């Protein structure tokens, strides 16, 4: 499971130039490292 | 929601004549009805703000009044120009609604 | 020295989505809220959303929260009225209200007819 | 010009051009994940705090923003009113022309080039210092912080300040708010002047600030918006909260422009932009947008939770569910008012309709055909409606129709038009005795209880023998038990025939000699316990007549008899000083009585024999016994990345929990027995003993030679 | 009028499978009432459900007869299996590569 | 919570001289030191 700095270093690996989206405090550290989650729930933190 | 219903459709009048319209609501407004002037061909102009008080710029021959739900608009000396359409806005409560229009033709 | 200009007059074949531009002039464009009206015919005016130029946010009438969508562009002083899916229904002249509140509309655009042909 | 109200820029290098006007941002700044020259001496203040993330290709903050003056931190990222985290290839905090932050704190955490950090006097730039987290940077030992002016008292040291490698950190002198160079300020002022002591020449302005000018409190015709300045009264009313379906404008109340009322107050009646005191708990009007609210479902009956005013119409048609009576009421318990009608059709689990408690006014705006407010039908087992003579209702306008509901006696439903006030209101039809009351036995008979016999688990209670009615009736007995802690009991607490909510049911037979009567034996009951019992009798008529009666007995509160008290719960004891320990416990589980007093033992230990024998000088190792950034990672993750859709010694406690035993011998283990009596431990006795060891402290200066 | 629907992986479906009249076990149970005109024939619109998976629905009448002639007749219609068209598939799960 | 040698340790001080008695694998362990016990309930691992 992806964690703190290593968890924004493959965000940023899988974004990459695409860049990230932003427009209840259940986020994803909550869903990718207290838990373990796949790539493509990553991807979709990512921007169009 | 709630609804405006203006109660003369169409008025004949004759210009330096004095009429009065009328606008009912089915639920109860202490005030925000809002009258509106609309002549042929053109957007609709703002003449009485809640009710009573009138905005600078209108005539003083315009003149609104009533309280809850029975609301009127007089116009105390009718000229050549107050020729057209008429409406009252409610705007206590969410949607804004307005009414049928009243028409106010040459006779 | 209050002035809204609108867009021209459009027609469209039904299905297709259409804006309109609203430019504001003669006031703060940022302090007041910008409403939108339409009017079918002369007897219906039918008040379709109230758009907040400050912070961005709407407030929509239920009967065209699935049809309208209005935004703004604080840089240009311009909102726009998105309508989707026209029909012959929507045929109808909108209105662009402001420089008043969230409860009068003291001015208001020359407007916009908007016709929707078979 | 202002900005707001939140600018989150990221990804894109370029976009931070949002700023090439803004001289107050309104609000937060983001400047995240950023990967050229960008120069903004236009900002000045920033209202919330300010954060950076990930920012690389970025060496100095004097780069962006160097006209940067006061961060005012109305509203604060965990505390913190400014934030430099992972930021790579920054070398120096280049606001140089900062001077005040108002409110929050500083977390500067995470730059392994990141210097000057020790030559920044933080202490004349914000107030809570205690609580900055300046942490994993460069350290200072590994930096090299040389300035290219003045000095003063950092912690213990005195040393040079400098916010980079060319400019200092500026100060205003001991007479003073400063200018540039010696010309104290004016007192509404904040940070920089570009004229000495005038309003109108403010970079910032402390307290409040309209037109131009720094004024202290807002004018009387303008109120406090944000945290900075003052708006007029057309400015809130043209504002609009995020969208939502109950958003609206926002409120004008102590002078202040709020989004919304604050807690203990509603909005006014068309006046909406001023907030009136409302005493009670304020309602919760709950608004949807389809018509009628059809509750065909536990799942769909959770919307209108926690709702005091439903501005709709109700309809509920629950045929199957889980434990439903206890569930609805605690989403539609709430609700009070009805703005419609309510229908109840097909809802065979209701039994009775008592989830709606406070529901007390049902008005009448859209009525079903026929002009109805309140139209049940078809409700094979609602035995009784939420109507007894304890609960209050009343429908403005509507009439009322039953039918096919045969559990409900139609005399209950006359006493609900009592309360209601639509007594002759309905048709002839609308009530009719055919369908409704077919299968209710409304006059009943009443069965005696004869004896009862309690222990602390068992319960032996008889009723008198019962004859039915009729000769050929088949009779049989059935026993409702269940803890009740106090008396307001009503017979109906479940749902259809499987609502095991509340009552323990037991099926008993007549017994076969006439002599003996009809009893029952409870077994595993909880040790002083009032319960509730009652029993109803089961006549199986052969010849079904409609005069049903029936057998029910009175609700008859049975508590059984105390035992010895449970053990008390968690004993912790600690040692503030020598020859003292204070012990604190909870009370005990199950106390089986009312609790009178608490008796502790303390008994002392003896020193281990085994250390008496060894030689310590041998031993490397001599025992010694005893007296008595992830979390702000995760916070900042959790908000930037949002997806797209010996003898034994006694004493009693009398009241409190908690005591502090005296004269003891320093340094000697103890055991602390508690124990926890009730008003019957005189003949039952005290409950059993919950231990725990301490040691008390040691006496100071008492192992030392006490000779020359 | 009453709709039983079920998502049942096979055909040997009962229609008693609940208990009492809160057995929630397995059929999901909508009132839809008959037309006011008589031209349009009733239905029922099922929305939320799994795509290519296979239905059992049937319908039961509400008589509520004003005249209670213990002759009960009562109407009930026979299994009608119906699967949904399908879909795009989902995302394979749990992807490991050495 | 008391774990391995060190629980052992407590329960030969609690019940001293007095002994262990003896005569389904969730022990003590799972009771005393995957979960919080007080003394009370060490106490009855004792003899009579
Ligand atoms: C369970 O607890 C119940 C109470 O919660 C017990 O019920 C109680 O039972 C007692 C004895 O059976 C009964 O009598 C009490 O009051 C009498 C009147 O004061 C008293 O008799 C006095 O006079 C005698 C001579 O006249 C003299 O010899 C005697 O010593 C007394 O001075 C009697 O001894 C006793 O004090 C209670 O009335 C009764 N309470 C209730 C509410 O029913 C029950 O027995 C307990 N059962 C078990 C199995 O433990
Ligand atoms: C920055 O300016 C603010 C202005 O409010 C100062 O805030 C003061 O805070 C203390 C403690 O809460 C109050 O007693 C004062 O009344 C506040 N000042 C005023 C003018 O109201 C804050 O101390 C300043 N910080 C620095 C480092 O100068
Ligand atoms: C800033 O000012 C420029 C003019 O220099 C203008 O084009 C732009 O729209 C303004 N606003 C923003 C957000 O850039
Ligand atoms: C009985 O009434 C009291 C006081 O209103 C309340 O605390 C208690 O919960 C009620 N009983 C039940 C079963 O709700
Ligand atoms: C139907 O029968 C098959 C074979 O016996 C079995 O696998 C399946 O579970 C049955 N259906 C139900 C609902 O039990």
């Amino acid at each position: 499971t992806l964690c703190g700095a290593e968890l924004v270093d493959a965000l940023q690996f899988v974004c990459g130039d695409r860049g990230f989206y932003f427009n209840p405090q259940t986020g994803i550290v909550d869903e990718c490292c207290f838990r373990s989650c796949d790539l493509r729930r990553l991807e979709m933190y990512c921007a169009p | 929601d709630i609804v405006l219903t203006q109660s003369p459709a169409t008025l004949s009048v004759t210009p330096g004549d004095s009429v009065s319209l009328s606008c009912r609501a089915s639920q109860t407004i202490s005030n925000n009805l809002h009258w509106y002037q609309q002549k042929s061909h053109e957007s609709p102009r703002l003449l009485i703000k809640y009710a009573s008080q009138s905005i600078s710029g209108i005539p003083s021959r315009f003149s609104g009044s009533g309280s809850g739900t029975d609301f009127t608009l007089s116009i105390n000396s009718v000229e050549t120009e107050d020729f057209g359409m008429y409406f009252c806005q409610q705007s206590n409560s969410w949607p804004r609604t307005f009414g049928a229009g009243t028409k106010l033709e040459l006779k | 020295q209050v002035q809204l200009q609108q867009s021209g007059p459009d027609v469209v074949r039904p299905g297709v989505s259409v804006k309109i531009s609203c430019k504001g002039s003669g006031y703060t464009f940022t302090d007041y809220a910008i409403h939108w009206v339409k009017q079918s015919h002369a007897k219906s005016l039918e008040w379709i959303g109230v758009i907040s130029t400050y912070n961005g946010n709407t407030k929509y009438n239920q009967k065209f929260k699935g049809k309208a969508a209005i935004t703004v562009d604080k840089s240009s002083s311009t909102a726009y009225l998105e309508l989707a899916r026209l029909t012959s229904e929507d045929s109808a002249i909108y209105y662009c209200a402001s420089y008043g509140d969230l409860y009068v509309m003291d001015y208001w655009g020359q407007g916009t007819s908007v016709t929707v042909s078979s | 010009e202002i900005c707001g109200p939140g600018i989150d820029i990221r990804n894109d290098y370029q976009q931070l051009k949002r700023l090439e006007n803004c001289t107050v941002i309104e609000g937060y700044l983001h400047i995240l994940l950023i990967s050229r020259s960008y120069r903004f001496p236009k900002l000045t203040v920033i209202t919330e705090y300010l954060l950076l993330f990930r920012v690389a290709g970025l060496e100095s903050l004097g780069d962006l923003f160097p006209n940067l003056t006061v961060i005012r931190g109305w509203k604060l990222f965990y505390n913190y009113a400014l934030v430099i985290f992972e930021m790579t290839n920054l070398k120096d905090i280049g606001l140089y022309n900062l001077r005040n932050i108002t409110r929050g704190a500083i977390r500067i955490e995470k730059n392994a080039d990141l210097c000057y950090l020790s030559t920044v006097d933080w202490s004349l730039i914000l107030d809570a210092v205690s609580n900055n987290y300046i942490v994993g940077n460069k350290p200072p030992k590994e930096c090299g912080d040389l300035c290219p002016c003045e000095k003063t008292t950092i912690n213990n040291e005195y040393n040079y300040r400098c916010w980079t490698t060319n400019r200092c950190q500026k100060m205003c002198p001991s007479t003073c708010a400063c200018t540039e160079n010696n010309e104290c300020c004016h007192p509404e002022c904040l940070g920089s002047c570009s004229a000495p002591d005038n309003d109108t020449a403010c970079v910032a302005c402390r307290h409040y600030y309209y037109a131009g000018v720094c004024v202290p409190a807002c004018p009387p015709n303008t109120y406090r918006f944000e945290g900075w300045r003052c708006v007029d009264r057309d400015f809130c009313a043209n504002i609009l909260s995020a969208e939502s379906s109950d958003s609206e404008g926002f409120v004008i109340h102590d002078g202040e422009c709020m989004q919304e009322c604050p807690s203990g107050f509603i909005r006014n009646g068309s006046q909406s932009m001023y907030c009136i005191p409302c005493e009670g708990p304020c309602p919760k009007v709950c608004e949807e947008e389809k018509k009628t609210k059809t509750i065909d479902s536990v799942t769909s009956a959770q919307m209108l939770q926690g709702c005091t005013i439903f501005k709709g119409n109700l309809l509920i048609n629950i045929r199957r569910g889980n434990n439903i009576a206890s569930e609805l009421e605690n989403f539609m318990g709430l609700i009070e008012v009805v703005t419609g009608y309510v229908k109840i059709r097909h809802s065979h689990a209701l039994v009775s309709l008592s989830f709606l408690k406070n529901l007390r006014l049902i008005l009448g705006e859209e009525q079903l055909e026929g002009n109805y407010s309140f139209y049940v039908l078809d409700n094979q087992n609602l035995q009784q409606l939420w109507d007894w003579d304890h609960r209050n209702l009343t429908i403005k306008a509507g009439k009322m129709y039953f039918a096919f509901n045969p559990k409900l006696c139609v005399s209950e439903i006359y006493r609900m038009e009592e309360v209601t006030g639509t007594k002759g209101r309905q048709s002839k039809g609308d009530i009719n005795t055919r369908n409704n009351g077919e299968r209710a036995s409304c006059e009943s008979d009443v069965l005696h209880f004869t004896s009862t016999t309690t222990s602390k688990n068992r319960i032996i209670i008889t009723w008198h023998r019962y004859r039915p009615p009729d000769y050929r009736d088949l009779i049989s007995f059935t026993v409702y038990y269940k803890e009740a802690p106090f008396k307001n009991v009503t017979e109906y607490d479940g749902q259809d025939a499987c609502g095991s909510n509340s009552w323990n049911m037991v099926d008993v037979d007549l017994p076969p000699n006439k002599d003996v009567e009809p009893g029952i034996l409870l077994h595993g009951l909880k040790p002083w316990t009032q319960y509730a019992v009652y029993v109803k009798a089961v006549t199986l008529t052969m010849v079904e007549n409609d005069h049903i009666r029936g057998a029910k007995s009175e609700i008859l509160y049975i508590r059984t008899n105390a035992s010895v008290p449970s053990i008390p719960l968690d004993v912790l004891s600690a040692s503030n000083s020598s020859s003292q320990l204070i012990v604190k416990w909870n009370p005990p589980s199950l106390p089986n009585g009312n609790l009178s007093y608490y008796i502790v033992r303390w008994q002392r230990q003896p020193q281990d024999g085994y250390l008496y024998r060894h030689n310590y000088c041998s031993k490397d190792k001599i025992p010694i016994r005893k007296y008595a950034r992830k979390v702000f990672e995760n916070f900042l993750h959790n908000s930037i990345f949002v997806p797209r859709p010996y003898p034994f010694f006694e004493s009693r406690v009398d009241n409190k929990e908690r005591t502090v035993i005296s004269n003891l011998r320093p340094f000697t283990l103890y055991r602390i027995d508690i124990h926890s009596c009730n008003h019957e431990a005189e003949k039952l006795g005290c409950s059993a003993s919950n231990f725990v060891f301490a040691r008390t402290m040691p006496a100071e200066g008492a192992d030392d030679i006490p000779g020359p």
